[PDB]
RNA sequence: ACGACCGUAUAGUACGAGAGGAACUACGGUUGGUGGCCACUGGUGUACCGGUUGUUCGAGAGAGCACGUGCCGGGUAGCCA
RNA sequence: CGAGUGGCUUGCUACCUCGAUGUCGGUUCCCUCCAUCCUGCCCGUGCAGAAGCGGGCAAGGGUGAGGUUGUUCGCCUAUUA
RNA sequence: GUCGGGUGAGAACCCCGACGGCCUAAUGGAUAAGGGUUCCUCAGCACUGCUGAUCAGCUGAGGGUUAGCCGGUCCUAAGUCAUACCGCAACUCGACUAUGACGAAAUGGGAAACGGGUUAAUAUUCCCGUGCCACUAUGCAGUGAAAGUUGACGCCCUGGGGUCGAUCACGCUGGGCAUCGCCCAGUCGAACCGUCCAACUCCGUGGAAGCCGUAAUGGCAGGAAGCGGACGAACGGCGGCAUAGGGAAACGUGAUUCAACCUGGGGCCCAUGAAAAGACGAGCAUAGUGUCCGUACCGAGAACCGACACAGGUGUCCAUGGCGGCGAAAGCCAAGGCCUGUCGGGAGCAACCAACGUUAGGGAAUUCGGCAAGUUAGUCCCGUACCUUCGGAAGAAGGGAUGCCUGCUCCGGAACGGAGCAGGUCGCAGUGACUCGGAAGCUCGGACUGUCUAGUAACAACAUAGGUGACCGCAAAUCCGCAAGGACUCGUACGGUCACUGAAUCCUGCCCAGUGCAGGUAUCUGAACACCUCGUACAAGAGGACGAAGGACCUGUCAACGGCGGGGGUCUUAAGGUAGCGUAGUACCUUGCCGCAUCAGUAGCGGCUUGCAUGAAUGGAUUAACCAGAGCUUCACUGUCCCAACGUUGGGCCCGGUGAACUGUACAUUCCAGUGCGGAGUCUGGAGACACCCAGGGGGAAGCGAAGACCCUAUGGAGCUUUACUGCAGGCUGUCGCUGAGGACUCUCACUCCGGGAGGAGGACACCGAUAGCCGGGCA
RNA sequence: GUGGAAGUCUGUUAGAGUUGGUGUCCUACAAUACCCUCUCGUGAUCUAUGUGUAGGGGUGAAAGGCCCAUCGAGUCCGGCA
């Protein structure tokens, strides 16, 4: 987590910065295949290192609240 | 006095320009006779230095290769389709006529063919609302219902990279390299802490501006600066 | 560093050079122009009338 | 080119109800200033002798360098306080 | 209340210098004044003595160390003739 | 540097030998820019050289630079130019769009060379040997031939392959030393051609339900291990090259760690890390061709820039030479270079000065202030407070150990790697030199890393993340241009513009009266054209009607500018200071009062606090971490001080040689007083005074240096400001033109934009040209 | 235990910066130098070369800093006697 910032910036800063990589980092059930296998490769791209599926997804999370519901409708 | 900055930029010198050679694509929709059989397959997902979120590159039947402003939710092998026949899912383009109201939209078209305008960073989407022969209501993110033409072109789904304005560039460095692949002179300087010379708000023994921020809309180049025609301030009333 | 001396010892760059056309050490060989007689920037020959007195 | 102080004897005396408590003189020392001198104490002493670290001359012996002695211990004369 | 002396303070003046007489405080080193703080010699005393107090002659010598403060000034401590 | 010697008319510094030193990322080796002949030889000393010179980067004269395979040349990069188009009064001006060209010599991409020899001076260029590339021609093969690969790429961590180098063992050749048996050097050999192949990828087989694998992550019935196989690396191994070359000779063999070079795995991004030419793809023989330009030397404490043979400045490669040690550190020493950071001789060499060593007792008494100096130190073991945002604080603090010799143990494949044990043993001292933190506490400020006044300010100032407000749906907001046009923008509100505040945490009160901005508006005010009236055979002109933006008026708004008192138990002018903080970097009074601390404390800290004149994003409070930031305290330390001494090196003094400058109305041996435009070596009165010279520290010449920065004056200047005067851009608005058909409306045909186009959107508006009113320190 | 993050720490590695000494110099070695001390040193890093921005204009983490020893408006010549 946000702990290599040494004794700098503050809660807040530290606090998102590691519960979102928390979340980033998560073992992520992948769509190309049920496997919790999706890596983030950059800012929105991620990966399922099991069935090499490349996708689109949030910056830091691989589903975005947004994106789900556009399944829906 | 001597010229401002905001008049320095449009000079459009080095410093001020964006490092265009260093773009990648100008995303925009395809121009398709007619028809629609026009489809192609995802062959990678890239980052677009632009605009700091994804970019899908697709290889159409007719040859074409050519990179694209990706929604949510597209990956390598899928197959997007453009044209007023296209079905209804995600990466597809087609009319907002054809497309099936209370949908999220991204990269919606001004003026039909324009390639796109509307909807097209990080996480946004419009919301196609009304339908008719001759208008279609179509809610832009800034939340404004804007009337188009039912002929303008758009893709289904929310733009890729969402959620990108929530963790905290936490340090200068970091807001250094982001800077550094747009348009835009960074750091900045407080118009407060310059000599009168240099900013209408420089000069006084303290930091502070000389009369009032707020500054009608007729103001001259070199002037208008502060708040811009503001309808109002603060956070109170 | 001190603009005057110290700041003297990097003064390796070539700028001026002998002129194509004129013969003089003008031509500035990374503008491609001559400061003496125009030479790249005009067919004519740079004359200016301040180069003399007005009355002569 | 000498200035000033403290102490002892005078004296628990003169004076004084008492408490308290002088002086002339004679001595001993202190401080400040001054001039000189080095037996004594002290400093220095890259004169000197010893110990020892690194490295170089193959080892040994014996040496060089380590800022104008590598460092440490001792220190004559002289100059000094 | 009245008469003065000094030229340290402050004020006044605008004579001297604006082709520049380097600031305050401190320091260091030298000479001087006396309206004398100590020391020498004296007079008075509400001078018993002791300790003082006031005054006279007198500028040989002395008049030191520190805490706050840039301070001068001043406040404070302990020594001191 | 010294002693000899050489040359020469002449030698401290020109040459030779010896002894002695200096330089180790440089004072060595190779180069870029830049210089431009400085390079080599001969002959010289009038010039230049911090003294001299027989020497020289100087003077004169000669000579010297050789390329198919090193560079240029070619390609494209940020970007530049030329032509066309368009603008402009116009151009040597100017943006866009086309086209073409230009744009990389160390250090982008890139067809191809190595070894030896040779000159006074070149050298992958010449010579000898061997090799390679491209093109063309002939001959044979081949019909393939363009899909694809390559060129071609970020930062961090890391495994494997592996050469040189270094070191180890042993053998051989040569050298050195002389109580020993050690120590040093060498032990060679390319490009290229052929061959080998780890890694990755894939295929077959196989058949794991828990196994396989790694430094680490990881892998698998969608098929794990194992086995076989396809593809496939080095500047590497191996064979040739080579009874080539080189060596006086021997002309080794194994190993370890391994730069180069090769090949993999992992991680990071609100950051995504060139392009083009070319090459591959796509065989072989023989032959021919391979022009043009660069090539000397310096590359720096004398060849460059800085007026100089300037202590300054100036890019790249050699980062693997030995000991040492964590080390590209110190210190010592090779190789290589040098004694040219170029004036010497003499005095125990005084005073004084610059660097510096050591000083008894005391120990910050010094001083604005510990300024300066000193103390501490490396490694291991034990141990470690308040506070804290849980990261940190922290090497907190404090305590102990540390060498050598003998013999061993453990880890590991091993190291000439690391961790320990037992015994013996020397010194005052074992990180023995070198290298190498002084520690603790309170308070102020800014959160942090970062930025800044090139040349007196490095800070609390700027920045920053974070917070907040404002504008804008893109034919936008903002901005540049006279125009043609342009930046933002290969961008689209999770955007980007314009501002304020300045991490986190707790918070951020009341005020819209003035000012600003914005919205509305019955009525009032409000220009010009057109229209009506009067006037004039026309016109000037006078009046009227209609009335835009703007204003009056009304509302909104303070994380807009700003404000938050007097009086009495309301008044000015809207409100009347809330949380907090407070004698403040803000408190005049003031050294406020009380306390802590000291012998003594205008200081510092704490409390109180009526606050001359604190206070909430003009941000308030608080706060861990950080700091060449401001103040204060303690331990430690010490020549800062008491109070100075002695010593060391370079000067200083004397001698040879070289050889300036500042300054100068005149006169001038002055001292005490006086006088004078009131601050005299020169006037007046006295006193003193023989001349010249050496050294000194600087009392005076209101010393030298600068037509005073301070102050005033001038109908002087400039930068800056504004509700100063006057104007100028720009924005908004009405009207006219472009402009057309049928106070409200339709249309299409100009005009604009979108779309490749068909065609769509818009449309007499917009744009553009003209004029009028308003705003208008943006500018003059 | 592994791992090896960081505008992370120590550091005269290279390299960059410039705090104090108010030392040395101050007709200098130098029209901004020397020595010691001190700061940064994987990043908002440093640096070479090429390239863009031009004078009421640039450039500016803002000091009115910088734009060839020239900056509250560069330099040159002209207006100009
Ligand atoms: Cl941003
Ligand atoms: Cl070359
Ligand atoms: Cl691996
Ligand atoms: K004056
Ligand atoms: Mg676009
Ligand atoms: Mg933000
Ligand atoms: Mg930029
Ligand atoms: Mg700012
Ligand atoms: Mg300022
Ligand atoms: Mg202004
Ligand atoms: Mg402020
Ligand atoms: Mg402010
Ligand atoms: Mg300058
Ligand atoms: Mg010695
Ligand atoms: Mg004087
Ligand atoms: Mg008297
Ligand atoms: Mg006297
Ligand atoms: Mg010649
Ligand atoms: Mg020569
Ligand atoms: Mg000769
Ligand atoms: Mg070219
Ligand atoms: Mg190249
Ligand atoms: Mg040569
Ligand atoms: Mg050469
Ligand atoms: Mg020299
Ligand atoms: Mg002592
Ligand atoms: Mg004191
Ligand atoms: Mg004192
Ligand atoms: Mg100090
Ligand atoms: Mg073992
Ligand atoms: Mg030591
Ligand atoms: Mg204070
Ligand atoms: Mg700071
Ligand atoms: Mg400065
Ligand atoms: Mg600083
Ligand atoms: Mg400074
Ligand atoms: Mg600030
Ligand atoms: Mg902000
Ligand atoms: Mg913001
Ligand atoms: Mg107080
Ligand atoms: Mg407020
Ligand atoms: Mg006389
Ligand atoms: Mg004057
Ligand atoms: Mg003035
Ligand atoms: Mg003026
Ligand atoms: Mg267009
Ligand atoms: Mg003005
Ligand atoms: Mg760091
Ligand atoms: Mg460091
Ligand atoms: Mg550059
Ligand atoms: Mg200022
Ligand atoms: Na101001
Ligand atoms: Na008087
Ligand atoms: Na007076
Ligand atoms: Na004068
Ligand atoms: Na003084
Ligand atoms: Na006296
Ligand atoms: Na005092
Ligand atoms: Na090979
Ligand atoms: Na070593
Ligand atoms: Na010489
Ligand atoms: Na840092
Ligand atoms: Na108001
Ligand atoms: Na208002
Ligand atoms: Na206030
Ligand atoms: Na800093
Ligand atoms: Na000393
Ligand atoms: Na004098
Ligand atoms: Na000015
Ligand atoms: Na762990
Ligand atoms: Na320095
Ligand atoms: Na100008
Ligand atoms: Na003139």
């Amino acid at each position: 987590r946000s702990g290599r910032f040494g004794a700098r910036y503050g809660r807040v800063s530290r606090r998102r910065v590691a519960e979102i990589e928390s979340e980033m980092n998560e073992d992520h059930a992948c769509p190309n295949c049920g496997e919790d296998r999706v890596d983030r490769q950059g800012t929105g791209i991620w990966q399922c290192s099991y069935c090499d599926y490349k996708f689109t997804g949030g910056s830091y999370k691989p589903e975005t609240p947004g994106g789900k519901t556009v399944r829906r409708s | 006095g001597r010229r401002i900055q905001g008049q320095r930029r449009g000079r459009g010198t080095s410093t001020f320009r964006a490092p265009s050679h260093r773009y990648k694509a100008d995303l925009e929709h395809r121009k398709v006779e007619d028809g629609d059989v026009i489809a192609g397959t995802v062959v990678d997902i890239e980052h677009d230095p632009a605009r700091s979120a994804p970019v899908a590159a697709v290889e159409f039947e007719d040859g074409d290769r050519r990179l694209i402003l990706a929604p949510e939710g597209v990956g390598v092998g899928d197959e997007l389709q453009v044209g007023v026949s296209a079905e209804i899912a995600p990466g597809n383009t087609l009319p907002l006529a054809e497309i099936p109201e209370g949908v999220p939209v991204c990269n919606v078209e001004s003026s039909p063919g324009d390639g796109g305008k509307f909807a097209r960073a990080s996480g946004v989407n419009a919301q196609l609302l009304t339908h008719d022969r001759n208008v279609a209501v179509v809610k832009l993110p800034s939340g404004e219902m804007k009337r188009l033409d039912p002929q303008c072109r758009a893709t289904i789904g929310v733009v890729a990279g969402g959620g990108r304005t929530d963790k905290p560039f936490v340090k200068a460095g970091n807001k250094h390299h982001k800077m550094k692949a747009r348009g835009t002179k960074w750091p900045n300087v407080r118009g407060v802490a310059m000599n009168a010379v240099d900013h209408p708000f420089g000069g006084g023994g303290r930091q502070h501006p000389g009369k009032p921020k707020s500054i009608s809309r007729n103001a001259p180049p070199g002037r208008k600066v502060g708040d811009i025609a503001s309808k109002r301030t603060g956070r109170g009333g | 560093t001190g603009a005057g001396t110290p700041s003297q010892g990097k003064k390796n760059t070539t700028t001026h050079t002998k002129c194509r056309r004129c013969g003089e050490k003008s031509y500035h060989t990374k503008k491609k122009v001559c400061s003496s007689c125009g030479f790249g920037k005009s067919a004519k020959r740079r004359d200016y009338e301040w180069q003399s007195k007005a009355g002569e």
